[PDB]
């Protein structure tokens, strides 16, 4: 038995890598976790021996049961392939968990790169992340842990629609949690700073969501599970005089 | 039917192009219902899921 | 009359998307900026009508070279040819020609779009088995990190790209690569111990070759041999700590999370 | 051989086979013994000479 985790990208059918599609096709069994039924129907036609994981939705326990199932296939000696949407190692811990555990039981396990939502974002918004620089955080992690963004460079907050999700202690709405996220961000970004709600298209006849609004309006925004928030720079670049100096560049340029 | 079209449209660049030229025509030529065509035109993903 | 820029990913043949290959296949003409000869041969076997843009390189100012590239691409679009540009990795990441051609195409009123592809960063996550979401992720161009003020969050995975030309400028060339890298070390030393383990990464081009994953202490960075593609991965030096303030606002605690 | 490399990179079955038994696979795909040698030594510059 072996394990190979692949990604299908965001777009239906067309955004998977040639090699990754080959892995699915030659697989003895496939564990899927895709967006819509169209995606699911496409997969089935690639390999009729599919097990949909979407049948397990606490997240921890859910994932633990997804992993365990995948491993059962590997243990049984099957050439197992797990197919995830986008990139199987980008904000997706089900793949990493399965790979980690497989290795522990002494099985071959690896991950093939795929096209992530972030990859789609750059293209759709005509941004070159290479020259611009970029940052990414899980919205909830950004709230619950001490992260410091660099307000000179693009900032992406993933899973913005579940921002501030936790074991229920007191009554709080999504808007409430987002409001807190806004106040937190307000340390670096003015309330009137334009941000962008982005959602890559999943279907070829569908256009992406590229909605711009002031940060202050985020709590009132209609967000989807697939929503990613882009926060463009709000701080102007400044010379690293100290380092420039050592390189041989003084303030006299 | 809708699924098969979407699937092919998503992976076939020639079909993608042909579609852009005449969407409705292509969709009609692929045996899509007028409502489906409409759903696509009105971007009624919901109605498309429903039709599916 | 249209323009579509696609990426081939990093690996030969395998890492291009299904649609992107379809685009190359049904194109009237294809302009390429590919790494090696195996890539070029693969491409031509896919669509025999190819112009290698690498002919506009010094066989001159890169701007001039790039202009000739964009002009060559647009010439075909203006001619009414269904034109496809085949670039390495993601056609939008570290890809001036691609962006220029698309912008200049849209300006002349032609249809032009960029199809996302697998980037070096994408290969990095997979090869090292690291999730950028785990503890977050920041990516900067090394020279920009040295020239301008960018304070990193040492809880994240930090990536510095084009480390090979770090701090390179006409006025800094009296320095050696080793010298400039030594200066970068001291800079990073603000946040990262001299013994902190860092990784030099390079994705593989050929399927019989493996990615470069060299682990070394930060202090040894200056002695390393670096390629144009080389990237520096700097893992977290500090572990996440709770925002007890925000937690209190939601009345939750570390346990609830 | 470009053909072998092209196939190896796009065919998952070939990839899996190659990884476990590279020499045999390469031979079955009509590679020379020196080509196989070059690969197993990672001598890319040599493979270029034979490209
Ligand atoms: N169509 C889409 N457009 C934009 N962001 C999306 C998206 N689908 C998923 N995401 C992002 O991904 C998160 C789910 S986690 C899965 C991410 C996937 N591995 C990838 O490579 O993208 C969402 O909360 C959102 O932040
Ligand atoms: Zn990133």
């Amino acid at each position: 038995g072996s394990l190979v985790c692949v990604g299908t990208g965001l777009q239906l059918a067309g955004q998977i890598s040639v090699l990754s599609r080959s892995y699915i096709e030659h697989a003895d069994i496939v564990f899927s976790l895709l967006p819509d039924g169209f995606s699911q129907r496409w997969l089935t036609k690639l390999n009729p021996n599919v097990i949909n994981l979407q049948q397990f939705y606490n997240r921890r326990d859910t994932y633990e049961q997804m992993v365990n199932a995948i491993l059962d296939a590997v243990r049984a000696g099957k050439k197992t392939v797990c197919a995830l949407y986008g990139h199987p190692g980008v904000f997706a811990c089900v793949s990493h968990m399965a790979i980690t555990r497989a290795k522990a039981e002494g099985f071959s396990a690896k991950m093939e790169p795929g096209i992530s939502a972030e990859a789609c974002l750059w293209a759709d918004l005509g941004i070159d992340p290479g020259n611009s620089g970029h940052q990414s955080f899980e919205a909830s992690q950004f709230m619950f842990f001490n992260h410091v963004p660099d307000p000179t460079t693009h900032l992406l907050l993933w899973q913005i629609a579940i921002a501030g999700e936790h074991t229920l202690t007191q009554f709080h709405t999504s808007s409430d949690r987002l409001q807190i996220l806004v106040e937190q961000l307000n340390q670096w970004y003015p309330l009137d700073h334009e941000v962008v709600i982005y959602e890559a298209a999943n279907l070829p006849i569908q256009a992406p969501r590229i909605e711009r609004l002031p940060l202050a309006n985020l709590p009132q925004a209609h967000l989807m599970p697939i929503s990613t928030l882009l926060i463009p720079p709000a701080k102007k670049l400044e010379y690293n005089y100290a380092i420039l100096a050592k390189l041989g560049i003084g303030p006299e340029d | 039917g809708l699924s098969d079209f979407f699937t092919q449209l998503g992976q076939d660049a020639q079909l993608m192009e042909d579609y852009k030229q005449n969407p409705e025509a292509v969709m009609r030529a692929h045996g899509l219902t007028d409502e489906q065509i409409n759903a696509v035109m009105t971007g009624d993903m919901e109605k498309l899921k429903t039709l599916s």
